[PDB]
């Protein structure tokens, strides 16, 4: 079905490098230069003010919006991965289901400005003040600290591309029926991200990665307070946030 | 259900 469900030689295994980063490309949302060059256009006090002074409900709805968006391009990076979509549909759906959110807090890096503690939100750069409506202030603390942890690695765009084909194709996912063949792509993704690191002269960052935990502790804080917020405002869920975003949430 | 999820694997 696909040759990395098999035992791959270095030159597979340097071919899946190039495919993978190419995938990545393809499917990055906003390019890194462009992220980059919007680092000076930060969000005024009144802006700030006037991000803060919106409804609880208002903010969850452009938030579950925006995260949505950066959810569909993660798809479309999942579906150009090789072997991913050679994986039966229950893996597939399973795969995405608890690694979409992780590969997208792993992308949230490339837009995270660790100079000033600045993310990219609605065309500028703000700080977690910013997100304050939203009542879950704990969550926004650590996301902001999580960015501002990978931002200390200065990941290039092939590193970020290799590091979240693997945060995505992970075979410890519960549910998995075809667990042996996606132990093999992992295993196969592994060695091309281990490879371009040591080609690289990068092997150092594996220590300084963050643990597998970290990443499910985020995902779960992101599931109790959206569980919190739909208790308080079922309607909103119901009637106005994204369908993708709710069966992936709730 | 997965409606969106499954559109989203199946659209080429
Ligand atoms: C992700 C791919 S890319 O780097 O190309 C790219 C694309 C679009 C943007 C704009 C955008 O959509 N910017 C957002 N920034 C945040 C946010 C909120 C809190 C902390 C941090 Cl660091 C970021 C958002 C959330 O809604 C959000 C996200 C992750 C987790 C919880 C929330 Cl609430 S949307 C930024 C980066
Ligand atoms: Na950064």
């Amino acid at each position: 079905e696909n040759l990395y469900f098999q035992g791959a030689s270095l030159t597979e295994i340097e071919h899946l490098v190039q495919s993978v980063c190419k995938s990545y490309r393809e499917t990055c949302q906003l390019r890194l230069e462009d992220l980059l060059r919007q680092r000076s256009n930060i969000f005024s006090r009144e802006e700030v003010t006037g991000y803060q002074r919106k409804s609880m409900w208002e903010m969850w709805e452009r938030c579950a919006h925006h995260l949505t968006e950066a959810i569909q391009y993660v798809v479309e990076f999942a579906k150009r991965l090789s072997g991913f979509m050679e994986l039966c549909q229950n893996d597939q759906i399973v795969l995405l289901k608890a690694g979409a959110m992780e590969v997208v807090l792993v992308r949230m890096c490339r837009a995270y400005n660790a100079d000033n503690r600045t993310v990219f939100f609605e065309g500028k750069y703000g700080g977690m003040e910013l997100f304050r409506a939203l009542g879950c202030s704990e969550l926004i603390s650590s996301i902001f600290d999580f960015s501002h942890s990978l931002s200390a690695l200065h990941f290039s765009e092939d590193e970020i591309a290799l590091y979240t084909a693997l945060v995505l194709i992970n075979a410890h996912r519960p549910g998995l029926q075809e667990k042996r063949k996606v132990e093999q792509l992992q295993y196969n993704l592994e060695l091309a991200f281990h490879h371009h690191l040591c080609k690289t002269h990068r092997q150092s960052i594996l220590a300084k990665l963050p643990p597998k935990g970290k990443l499910r502790s985020l995902c779960s804080q992101h599931v109790e307070r959206l569980q919190i917020f739909q208790h308080l405002h079922p309607i909103v869920v119901q009637a106005a946030f994204p369908p993708l975003y709710k069966e992936l949430f709730s | 259900k997965h409606k969106i999820l499954h559109r989203l694997l199946q659209d080429s």
